[PDB]
RNA sequence: CCUGAGUAGCUCGGAAAACGUUAUUUUGAGUGAAUCUGCCCAGACCAUUGGGUAAGCCUAAAUACUAAUUAGUGACCGAUA
RNA sequence: AUGAGCAGGUUGAAGGUUGAGUAACAUCAACUGGAGGACCGAACCGACUCUCGUUGAAACGAUAGCGGAUGACUUGUGAUU
RNA sequence: UGGACCUAAGCUGAGGCUGAAAAGCGUAGGCGAUGGACAACAGGUUAAUAUUCCUGUACUUACAGUUAGACUGAUGGAGUG
RNA sequence: GGACUGUUUAACUAAAACACAACUCUAUGCCAAACCGUAAGGUGAUGUAUAUGGGGUGACACCUGCCCAGUGCUGGAAGGU
RNA sequence: AUCAGGACAUUAUCAUGUAGAGAAUAGGUAGGAGCAAUCGAUGCAAGUUCGCUAGGACUUGUUGAUGCGAAAGGUGGAAUACUACCCUUGGUUGUGUGCUGUUCUAAUUGGUAACUGUUAUCCAGUUUCAAGACAGUGUUAGGUGGGCAGUUUGACUGGGG
RNA sequence: GGUCUUGUAGCUCAGUCGGUAGAGCAACGGUCUGAAGAACCGUGUGUCGGCAGUUCGAUUCUGCCCGAGACCACCA
């Protein structure tokens, strides 16, 4: 199962520092906080390096959760569309802003399906949150032409 | 095959008493579960894994 | 619109009522465009490996179906017009070719509604109601027949396609979704209203008074003589054999892959037609 | 300090042992322990008693035979064989 | 799927064409016409039947009829259960 | 007329999808011709022979020169078969 | 008696049967039940409920009477189960 | 994951009780010659509950320190009140045993649709959409079931069974 | 029959189902039809489901049996 739990949710109040229930195959298995690891890392001469590792985690982990809420407060992304007789034409999907998200080297993920297709366009925010005690917020803007 | 592929765990091949008990022979299939394993770089497709083969799993922390 | 058939003959007659077939699968002397033509698969009514799959099945006249597009969401906004009615003798409905004004032909379903000419415009927007305007059931207004209906969204029209065929709309639910309709072989059920669908009813009206009237009509068109399963022999159905007239065998005639027939309802437990209902046959769902 | 983890055993069905499933060996599914400071085994089970260290691996031989080479043998036949 | 034959004698509904005509249709009248699981039947194939045959020339034919042939007629090679 | 061209029902089948094994579906390509497309006729010729061998006459197919004008424009698509 | 043009015991009965037309009953939303395959995969059908699968009767026309007591079927439902 | 609901035995709670006679509604058993009085009586005006229509019981102001006959006159087969037991009868915070109503996406899925590989039907990943812990899945077990099988349906007998 | 229900007048259902058996139907006394049909108003009768228990006046109350309905003919 899942050892590491470095940030907590489980749909209800639960606590980082490795306090989890058992769900089998869930959230506690996808979570980008609960990840498996195997347990020769865990023992009672492990257990000191475990909480300091774990408490290292957390603190640098507040910190970039911080310092990625303003980084993409102030660096934005690009769009841009084509219209056809006055109404839109299609759809949204999430494989595309996958698409815009590698295409500056590096990945996002997949188990967070919570998004529905986008009939809208222009200036809007996409809010998704991967951690606990800071919020992660994206801005999109696209632009009509 | 039915049956799990990772880490092959046969289905039990023996033979079956019931009240038939004839002498015929039976397959005690595995429960192939679409499971996950863990996996570097993506590639955690869905795969099919017997559950004891997944307590095991479980009990040897790979997803 | 149907005409009976005279025989004319020295050697008995047919009864028969058969529709004009010139209008409707028109052509006198057709010449299908070549670039555009397909060679289909074909079994006589059995699986690709060949087993069996339906009685006796065979007898169609060269088939050659024409493509269609059900989606009609790759040309949406585009005001297109209704440029020919095609032949497609593989189905009941012949489904008509339009062109939008960008230089796309492509085809859609033929409703009673469009005419060859009309300016017409599939789209997924509050759009005009008329036929040949595929939109989805969420704006759709309530007490119009509809068509097309589909129950995936983004994912074409699959139900009520056949000529002739529609739908009833009375209301709502409170889901944001599952528009309540009265689909045909009477089942109220209730699809998704950002479902796609066609507002109208499939042409080819006529074709609710068709009357085969000979076996040749019978095995020009897939279909083979049929045999009541009294007269069938031991091994096929207990009913066959014995002296006088063949007996009905158990209290449940079976078919002939040998299952009884009777009252039984085979429905599936994995489609996603049979929780959506409001009234079903006998039951609710 | 160590001496080999879904493995004892329990539940439903099970495969050789005389055994046609009882100790011993075996598990498809729910399960389940420790490494001697240890556990297991010992035709229910337990304590004693004894036996042994486990939940890794290879190994010739005695086990079938005489088509390739060589030689010989016959209460084998003799063309209906 | 690729194919092919159906003579001759045929029929002549409908469809279409025209005048008289009737308040108007109605009604009468006429020609193309060619549809038909349409007809007999040569080609064609089939095989319902009389006799032979039933230690046949034929492992099913010979005599004589018969069915269909403008379509449930005849039908080859390839290919499919 | 085939193969050097491809296509029918349907199939082999690089990959791929399932399945004790075995094995099945399908894909590139390749098949599947009774189809499409490809161009030649008369006279005379052996104990067996012929647009095929010879005579008088043509189509079809590219290169070496060769002179020559033209800006060629696909594999994609338009029409065709 | 059967609808007839018609088909079968491929070689006695090839018919008054069966078939056809027509009449009626049965369940089901695109893997539609139904079926096949061996899961894959696929047919029905590459059909869309004005479609598919089966059952009973059987030109055309009038009907198809009474009855759930029961089998099968149908749905519902507390409780014993 | 979350979510609450009510059930069965349910703690403590509140009301549930007439054959007549018998001050008399008679729940029964039962200590008792006891206990009601500001622990506000004999009761009432009302509210509330029950109601069989005898009227009963709890509560606020009130009756006033007096008696309660339901200690005890009297009772019947069953006698009180207080007092204790069994209740009655159900709720109820209530724990446990089976459970129901929720949502959620996150297990679970997809000949739903699209992108790319693959201008490649089989596909891989990316996804769309659909939902969603349901079903399904291995095992178990209940039922289903001549569609199907290995087989069986004794013998005697002036022939058969 | 063993996991359950369970019975009333000649019949259908209440029962101080312990103390009692009553309402409608064959039938009754009368009634109007000539008379009789047709007729409206009350009942005559009374297996309290039988055996072992309980007892104040008990098959009814409990337990066992007759039963309909449903898992239970030592073996593929």
């Amino acid at each position: 199962m899942k050892v590491i739990l470095k940030q907590d949710v489980s749909n209800l109040g639960k606590r980082f520092d490795v306090v989890d229930v058992k769900d089998g195959y869930a959230i506690h298995f996808l979570f980008p906080k609960k990840l498996a690891a195997p347990l020769t890392k865990k023992s009672l001469q492990d257990r000191d390096l475990f909480l300091k590792k774990q408490q290292e985690h957390y603190e640098i982990n507040k910190a970039l959760s911080h310092k990625l809420k303003e980084v993409i407060e102030q660096t934005e992304l690009h769009f841009s569309l084509k219209e056809h007789n006055g109404r839109p034409y299609g759809s949204i999907i999430t494989k595309q802003i996958i698409n815009q998200a590698h295409t500056k080297g590096m990945a996002l993920q997949k188990f967070m399906f919570k998004d529905n297709v986008r009939l809208g366009f222009g200036d809007h925010e996409i809010t998704l949150h991967i951690f606990e005690d800071t919020t992660a917020v994206l801005k999109v803007k696209v632009t009509p032409d | 095959a039915k049956k799990d592929q990772l880490t092959l765990r046969g289905p039990l091949y023996g033979n079956n008493r019931s009240h038939s008990k004839t002498i015929t022979r039976r397959k005690w299939n595995v429960n192939l579960q679409p499971c996950k394993v863990k996996t570097a770089d993506g590639k955690t497709t869905r795969i099919l894994v017997s559950t004891r083969t997944l307590r095991t799993l479980k009990k040897h922390n790979r997803l | 619109p149907i005409k009976k058939i005279i025989s004319r003959s020295n050697s008995g007659i047919h009864h028969s009522t058969v529709i004009d077939y010139k209008k409707l699968l028109t052509t006198n002397k057709n010449k299908p465009e070549k670039s555009l033509l397909v060679t289909l698969k074909k079994h006589g009514g059995r699986n690709n490996q060949g087993k069996i799959t339906v009685r006796h099945q065979g007898g169609r006249n060269k088939r050659k179906y024409r493509i269609i597009d059900f989606k009609r969401t790759h040309y949406d906004n585009i005001e297109a017009t209704v440029k020919s009615i095609e032949y497609d003798p593989n189905r009941s409905c012949f489904v008509s070719l339009i062109t939008y004004a960008n230089g796309a032909k492509s085809y859609i379903i033929s409703p009673d509604g469009i005419k060859v000419g009309d300016k017409i415009l599939a789209s997924e927007h509050p759009i005009d109601i008329k036929p040949g305007f595929s939109m989805p059931l969420a704006f759709i207004p309530e007490g119009t027949q509809v068509h097309n209906i589909e129950l995936h969204p983004k994912g074409g029209g699959q139900i009520a396609r056949s000529a002739g065929s529609y739908a009833r709309i009375l209301g709502q639910d409170e889901t944001g979704k599952y528009v309540i309709l009265q689909l045909l072989s009477g089942e109220t059920r209730k699809f998704l209203k950002e479902c796609r669908a066609t507002v109208g009813v499939v042409s080819n009206l006529d074709h609710n008074l068709v009357v085969i009237g000979k076996a040749g009509r019978n095995r020009h068109r897939g279909i083979r003589p049929t045999v009541r399963g009294s007269a069938m022999n031991p091994n096929d159905h207990p009913h066959g054999g014995g002296e006088g007239r063949s007996p009905v065998g158990r209290d449940a005639p079976r078919t002939p892959w040998g299952k009884r027939h009777m009252g039984v309802k085979t429905r599936n437990m994995k489609k996603a037609s049979t929780n959506l209902i409001i009234r079903n046959r006998k039951g609710e769902q």
